[PDB]
RNA sequence: UCUUUUAUUUUUUCUG
């Protein structure tokens, strides 16, 4: 049943990236870069996957989406570049 | 059969390490074979976290006549940082 | 009134020795203790007699008795519990497992 | 060494059979002309430590009430000879047959 | 065994032992072959069936737009049709999958209607009859002549249609048969 | 009997394969995984429809591994034989024990204990054939068979056929 | 285990509970266990039809299970089944059986009350199964007779026939491991009669009670077909090379099976009805001590050595049990403990690590073109220097140990492989004080390689750990994945 | 080293779910077990060499799923199944 | 009908009935006109761990079974009359490894040691004065016979 | 937050040192809703 | 061309 999906409008969640979120996206992208996924930013002599993921998040160029599960089983898809990561 | 990872070169013909020779890590000190109806070794290796010098070795016979052995190993402990006083 | 009085008593206990603990920790304690009708004790007979996950309940003291009860009653556990996900060995919804990460197909193709 | 009689069930040493025969069945055995060795067997089960012939209701079932206090087996394997089966019509097989 | 294809009906199969209704042609279908079915957006609809001529047409289409997809990816009588469809499949698939080839051969030596307009007319007529999709697919697939004969082929269809109307649809179908 | 139906599949894609060619690579893998497969539960998945409009939704990234599981929704024509159905097919091979009839993608086996008496095998024909007083059956001939039973194997389905009722025979 | 499988990769999302049916046990078991002898008979280990039957699972390293052909490393174990000649109660459900029996009629198998009664409708209205069951039990305790008819709501004088028999109900009591009914005509209720009434109970009758027809039907409460666990649940111990000891559970299974053999033989032969009774009592005792070794008010079962037998509740209940001891928390690889020291010359977020612990622990990193040269230098250095590696994982999963491989220069690194490089500087590693009483008592630091045998930590950090340098010990846990180093760094 | 209940508890407090996974599953003990859709028990005769998966009693051969769980959890579930409790593992969320 | 079943240790029904019955002849010989009220004693091979004695009163049986070891007189049951006919029914049923060696340009000069494992191009030796293993190339180390004396380079 | 509050309330309990009972026994008594009370008290203004 | 072992439980002792 796709009725549980909440469209882009009506979303009643925080637009700011949660610290747990940012932890997971950095870890996920660091792992992908380690396992030889493509790189979306210029490699300025950076070899550490975690730091490459840091630079990618800073440039807001990670092709990832957080499905932000609501308590009742509902959910909201948030694009990572659309999330404002300030902390 | 199943021998231990310890080095067996140090052991003498009697199968017992003599004093004045180092034994380190898993080096065997007593050479044991446990035949049953092929040699099927059952030796007692040295402790992996222990190193030192074999200080003394004694061979006797228990009350049942079976051979008994006691092997004393000596080491020097100099104080290090983690040592407690 | 029972909840707020019990908060006041806990705060008195914490402050008797001079220790200061933030209000909302006590608030959340009293609210879990009073979330049902009465004051559910933090004991064998209290919160552990609730309707939470069977595996979570047996993770507390009375394990085999609760497991026998769950088998008799054919209880279904939804595996939304921390103890459940620890026991079965999945990434529990703790702080990062509350969501999942998804590839952005459209953005990936568009940037190329 | 132990042997069990096949008619009255008295059990005792093969030696004591060889000396005194069968105390309960001596008359019948002599009348039929059969030695006690053939009418005894070594295979027996279900002993009975037997005291009161005239008062034991177990004995009333097992047909020992007319015998002496003694040593009796509920089962004694074998078929009794015809030369005593005919002369003791009231007997029944002790192996549970019939 | 292998990576299987999942299912959309959230089945209630919670420890119930094998209780599937007996597989039969008397409408005693499986649990997943039911009249009701859930669409992609989540709406309940009636099962849609189709005849052999529909099978050939939809397969031909699906192959065609698959070819057009391959193409834009790389940018950046009874014999000619057989040969064209053969070379179509050969250029489409690698060649190892012989099952599609066998199905091609079967569907192309057996099907009644060769025209999309005739196909649409028959679908509209079967809609007017309003019978089960399985039933109408069978009727458009198999060849029949007489009402009693057709009842014999489908014994389930006892109390579903009048003899006069079955004869009517049958003669209408007979006229709509194409002569290759 | 060739029903169009709703199917979906989980495809796990290793992180190295993320890229511009995400679409076409997954497309090809899906076609290999679906074409030619067979399952007793669903029948026989012959051909996936609307290739160009298959929706590859937002795929999960697995927790332990970066591998991404995509649930693809699609339409596909599925075939499952049913007990008690009349179908015509072509004989592929003949023997004293049976002659194997090709029905769609799969073969139907017919036993002599369910055949009319008049039909009689003759081994003097090359290939071996069955003769009657009104018709002759041979490999290159269309024959109408009545499926009564189905048995499912690991990667196939088999059907049991007979011809006793009216209009069941060779045309 | 560790091998390719073509099944889908999956995570569980519910756990259903219930009971085995005897038919389910019979259908799911791979073998029947009938011979009490476990092994050693005629110097053959494959005791067919007995305990530790190879069909139940591999007993040792043989690469041959006779069921899956996958070896002990992969075999999950397959149960046997033993059909008891008579049914026997479940220890865990003694109170439950008593409760149901006093709730329901012991002749017709019907509840003493019905929706005709107001209190009964109120009790049934409770949605939650446990409180509902409690309500019905409290109501049916007072009733001690089956009324064939009950007054009607429309007219009290009018009596409506509720159905069922008219037999007066007995007072059930618990004496030891059996139930005794006082009608007084006091008598022990036969477990066969109890199981008879339980099957005769209707579908609605227990659906109203806290039971489900599909999951846990009330007759399944009683053991008729005991499932015999596979060898991995009951592994054998070795005193010496020749002296082998069967596990406590295996010993209890052998005892139960001997009891069952005696009982079925005694059934087949003459049944005095009291020898049968004592044999049934012994079988129930053996099952009860096998499955629960802490029965109140009853002699405790002793092993050969005179010590309590390690039973199911014994292994699942205590802190060292399977849940608390082996699942809530449990032993860990890629970790070290040692004494701690204060080092004011170390940054706040940084911890000194002994060189030996550094050379011991490793973190596996996948090969990339970014660090191919670095990983080549480390694989050349080998395990024997601090910067190096201990293992290399090939794509096929074949793992080569550098200490035992002399061709380390020849081994060329390829993308996709994994090298178990040692922990270098700046690697996040969790650092733990053992009385972890609060969140801040477990934090991740940055490794600093230093040659000495203590964990040097910057000394402002001792406050959250509540740590001294008076012999305290702390742990270091190395993350094994980039995912985990990331979450350790930013959380 | 024994990742105690206190240690697990502090990790829950911290929120490092991937660490708690990798500590309790990858480090301590990881076992792949096969289960079937109908009953969801670890009694699937899975001959991975022949790629044939069987579940007697439910007769199915298709709805077979592999799950990675700790050996401790596997052995607890075996223990309970001996104990006539059903630790039954399933997929479809029904109550939602 | 007064037949009472008594528990006793299994495997010795034969011997316990033997001791009881021999004791009974001894007693009956000993006593005068009054002689004790025990009617019969027996057992079954199929039913182990138990004996069956037919006697009128519990104190008579207790008095009789005093002085008999191993009998569990504390467990007796009065067998009901209905169970007796069925009970009494007649029919039931390299050369550098492990050698002594010295180092000659390193911080550990003059250290004797024993070769343990070699990984190619480098040998591991345990210092004979300190508790450490060290890795160093073999061509640069000198090997001796088992006993101290003549020294040779890596040419054996 | 639940675990956070549990640890935040448990940590002071370990370091706890006109009358009314206080300290660890009092915290235990609050946690364990007890019908009987060591030192009942009623403050009436 | 790799592999290759270190029983179990009951007790006691102390360590933080
Ligand atoms: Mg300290
Ligand atoms: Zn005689
Ligand atoms: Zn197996
Ligand atoms: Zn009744
Ligand atoms: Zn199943």
């Amino acid at each position: 049943l796709k009725e549980k999906a909440i469209p882009k409008d009506q979303r009643a969640t925080t637009p700011y990236m949660t610290k747990y979120e940012r932890a997971r996206i950095l870890g996920t992208r660091a792992l992908q870069i380690s396992m030889n996924a493509p790189v979306f930013v210029d490699l300025e002599g950076e070899t550490d996957p975690l730091r490459i993921a840091m630079k990618e998040l800073a440039e807001k160029k990670i092709p990832l989406v957080i499905r932000r599960y609501l308590p009742d089983g509902s959910f909201e898809d948030w694009s990572v570049e659309e999330l404002i990561v300030d902390l | 059969l199943r021998m231990k990872h310890g080095t067996y070169d140090k052991l003498d013909d009697d199968g017992l390490i003599a004093p004045g020779v180092r034994v380190s890590g898993e080096d065997v000190i007593i050479g044991k074979t446990t035949p049953i109806s092929s040699k099927r070794d059952a030796s007692t290796p040295l402790r992996s976290t222990e190193n030192g010098i074999v200080d003394q070795v004694l061979v006797t016979t228990n009350q049942d006549g079976l051979k008994f052995v006691k092997v004393r190993v000596r080491t020097t402990k100099i104080p290090q940082i983690g040592d407690k006083f | 009134a029972g909840r707020a009085a019990l908060y006041k008593e806990v705060y008195n206990v914490i402050a008797s020795d001079g220790s200061y603990v933030n209000y909302r920790h006590m608030a959340l304690l009293v609210d879990v203790m009073t979330t049902q009708g009465g004051l559910t004790s933090v004991t064998r007979h209290g919160f552990n007699r609730s309707n939470t996950g069977a595996l979570m309940r047996c993770s507390f003291e009375e394990t085999v008795e609760i497991l026998f009860e769950a088998g008799a009653s054919a209880e279904l556990d939804d595996c939304r519990g921390v103890s459940e996900n620890v026991i079965l060995g999945q990434m529990a919804p703790i702080g990062t497992g509350a969501f999942d990460v998804m590839i952005d197909e459209e953005s990936l193709v568009k940037y190329m | 060494s132990e042997r069990a009689c096949m008619l009255c069930g008295i059990v005792q040493t093969t030696n004591e059979f060889n000396r005194d025969g069968c105390p309960n069945c001596q008359g019948i055995f002599e009348e039929a002309g059969v030695s006690t060795m053939e009418c005894t067997s070594p295979s027996f089960e279900g002993l009975v430590g037997m005291c009161k012939p005239t008062k034991s209701w177990v004995a009333k079932w097992l047909s020992v009430d007319h015998s002496i206090a003694g040593m009796y087996a509920i089962k004694v394997d074998g078929r009794l000879p015809a030369e005593v089966v005919e002369l003791l019509p009231h007997y029944k097989p002790r192996d549970g047959s019939q | 065994m292998n990576v299987s294809t999942s299912t959309f009906q959230t089945r209630r199969r919670r420890l119930k032992k094998v209780e599937e209704e007996e597989n039969a042609a008397t409408l005693q279908l499986g649990q997943e072959f039911q009249l009701k079915q859930i669409n992609h957006q989540g709406e309940e609809e009636e099962l849609i069936a189709l005849n052999l001529s529909e099978a050939r047409l939809v397969i031909k289409e699906a192959l065609v737009e698959r070819r057009r997809a391959f193409k834009r990816s790389q940018k950046k009588t009874r014999e000619k049709e057989l040969e064209s469809i053969d070379v179509l499949l050969e250029q489409t698939t690698g060649g190892n999958n012989k099952d599609l080839k066998n199905t091609m051969q079967y569907l192309t030596n057996f099907s009644r209607f060769r025209d999309q307009e005739t196909v649409g007319a028959v679908i509209q007529l079967l809609k007017s009859t309003g019978l089960h999709p399985f039933e109408v697919a069978q009727l458009g697939s198999l060849a029949c002549d007489t009402a009693d004969e057709a009842k014999t082929l489908i014994p389930s269809l006892n109390n579903k249609i009048s003899d006069d109307e079955l004869e009517r649809i049958l003669k209408e179908l007979s006229n709509l048969e194409t002569l290759y | 009997m060739f029903f169009i139906k709703d199917l979906s599949l989980n495809i796990t894609l290793h992180p190295s394969f993320f890229g511009p060619r995400m679409k076409q690579y997954l497309k090809t893998k899906l076609l290999e995984e679906v074409e030619g497969s067979c399952t007793g539960k669903f029948g026989y998945i012959l051909c996936v429809l609307d290739y160009d409009n298959i929706d590859i939704q937002r795929g999960r990234i697995l927790p332990t591994d970066g591998s991404a599981e995509f649930n693809v929704k699609y339409r596909a024509v599925v075939f499952k034989p049913f007990k008690g159905e009349v179908v015509d097919g072509t004989v592929v091979s003949c023997s004293q024990h049976g002659f194997e009839v090709q029905v769609g993608p799969m073969k139907v086996f017919v036993t002599k204990h369910l055949m009319p008496q008049d039909l009689t095998f003759n081994a003097g024909s090359n290939p071996p054939s069955y003769q009657s007083s009104e018709d002759v059956i041979t490999i290159k001939s269309r024959i109408r068979v009545k499926i009564e039973g189905c048995i499912s194997q690991v990667s196939s389905i088999h059907a049991i056929g007979s011809i006793k009722e009216d209009y069941l025979g060779a045309i | 285990g560790q091998q390719y499988s073509s099944a889908p990769l999956r995570t569980v999302k519910e756990v259903q509970f219930g009971l085995f049916s005897p038919e389910e046990v019979r259908a799911i078991s791979v073998a029947k266990i009938r011979f009490p002898e476990t092994m050693d008979e005629t110097q053959t280990r494959a005791k067919i039809g007995g305990l530790n039957d190879p069909r139940l699972g591999s007993i040792d390293r043989n690469l041959k299970c006779q069921t899956c052909q996958e070896g002990m490393n992969e075999c999950p174990g397959h149960f046997g089944h033993i059909d008891l000649a008579k049914p026997v109660f479940h220890v865990g459900f003694i109170a439950k059986i008593k409760k149901v029996c006093e709730c329901v009629c012991m002749h017709c198998g019907k509840l003493l009350l019905d929706e005709h009664n107001e209190l009964m409708r109120q009790a049934l209205a409770i949605k939650d199964s446990k409180k509902r069951f409690a309500a019905i039990w409290t109501l049916c305790k007072t009733k001690m007779v089956c009324e064939t008819d009950v007054p009607s709501e429309d007219d009290p004088t009018q009596l409506v026939s509720r159905g069922g028999c008219g037999n007066t109900q007995p007072t059930i009591r618990k004496d030891g491991l059996k139930l005794v009914g006082s009608w007084p005509e006091l008598r022990v209720l036969s477990t066969e009669e109890i199981l008879n009434i339980f099957k005769h109970i209707s579908v609605k009758d227990f659906t109203s009670l806290g039971f489900n027809e599909v999951f846990s039907r009330p007759e399944w409460m009683i053991l008729t077909c005991l499932p015999v666990p596979p060898p991995p649940v009951r592994p054998s111990i070795s005193f010496n090379e020749s002296q082998r000891g069967e596990d406590d559970l295996t010993f209890k299974l052998a005892d139960i099976l001997k009891a069952n053999i005696s009982l079925e033989t005694l059934e087949h032969n003459g049944a005095p009805h009291h020898a049968i009774e004592e044999a049934e009592s012994l079988l129930q005792f053996h099952v009860a001590t096998y499955m629960d070794n802490d029965i109140a008010g009853q002699p405790q079962a002793l092993q050969k050595s005179g010590r309590p037998v390690k039973s199911i509740r014994a292994r699942l209940k205590g802190k060292e049990g399977r849940i608390r001891g082996n699942l809530m928390g449990k032993r860990v690889d890629f970790s070290a403990r040692t004494v701690i020291s204060g080092d004011p010359n170390l940054e706040l977020d940084q911890v000194g690590v002994p060189k030996s612990i550094a050379k011991t622990l490793t973190y596996p990193e996948v090969v990339t073109p970014y660090n191919i040269d670095r990983l080549t230098q480390l694989v050349r250095n080998g395990p024997n220097e601090h910067p190096g590696a201990k293992y290399v994982i090939r794509d096929s999963g074949d793992r080569i140990d550098l200490r035992y491989s002399k061709r380390a220069g020849d081994i060329q690194l390829q993308y996709g492989w994994k090298v178990e490089r040692h922990i270098m500087d700046n690697d996040p590693v969790l650092f733990n004080r053992q009385p972890s009483l609060h969140k801040m008592s477990m934090m991740a630091h940055r490794v600093k390689v230093i040659p000495y045998s203590t964990f040097r930590l910057n000394l402002s950090v001792t406050s959250p750990y509540n740590a001294d340098f008076d012999g305290d010990e702390m742990n270091l846990h190395v993350p094994q994945s980039e995912e985990t180093r990331a979450e350790l760094s930013q959380l | 080293l024994r990742f105690g209940e206190m240690e697990r508890d502090c990790m829950i407090a911290h929120g490092a779910a991937s660490f708690l996974k990798e500590r309790l599953m990858e480090a301590s003990d990881a076992f792949r077990v096969h289960i079937c859709g109908i009953c969801g028990l670890m009694t699937v005769i899975a001959k991975l060499n022949h790629n044939q998966f069987e579940c007697k009693g439910c007769d199915n051969k298709i709805d077979i799923y592999q799950i990675h769980i700790p050996y401790a959890a596997k052995l607890l579930f075996q223990e309970l199944m001996a104990m006539n409790i059903t630790p039954r593992l399933y997929t479809d969320r029904s109550r939602d | 009908a007064t037949i009472w079943g008594v528990r006793c240790r299994p495997g010795k029904e034969k011997e316990l009935i033997r001791k009881l019955l021999k004791k009974k002849f001894n007693l009956d010989r000993a006593m005068g006109k009054k002689k004790l009220k025990i009617l019969s004693i027996f057992q079954r091979d199929n039913y182990t761990g138990r004996i069956y004695i037919e006697a009128p009163k519990q104190s008579v049986i207790e008095k009789f079974c005093n002085g008999v070891p191993d009998i569990y007189i504390s467990q007796k049951l009065l067998i009901p009359v209905q169970e007796l006919p069925l009970l009494l029914k007649p029919n039931l049923s390299e050369v550098a490894l492990g050698k002594t060696v010295r180092i000659r340009s390193a911080g550990y000069k003059g250290q004797l040691g024993i070769v343990k494992d070699v990984n190619g191009d480098k040998a591991t030796v345990e210092l004979h004065s300190k508790n450490k293993h060290i890795t160093i190339d073999k061509h640069k180390l000198t090997y001796y016979n088992r006993e101290g004396g003549e020294g040779i380079t890596y040419d054996e | 937050v639940g675990v956070l509050a549990a640890q935040s309330i448990g940590e002071p309990a370990t370091q706890m040192t006109s009358k009314v009972t206080s300290g660890v026994p009092r915290l235990k008594e609050i946690l364990n809703v007890a019908k009987n009370m060591k030192t009942p008290s009623l403050t009436v203004y």
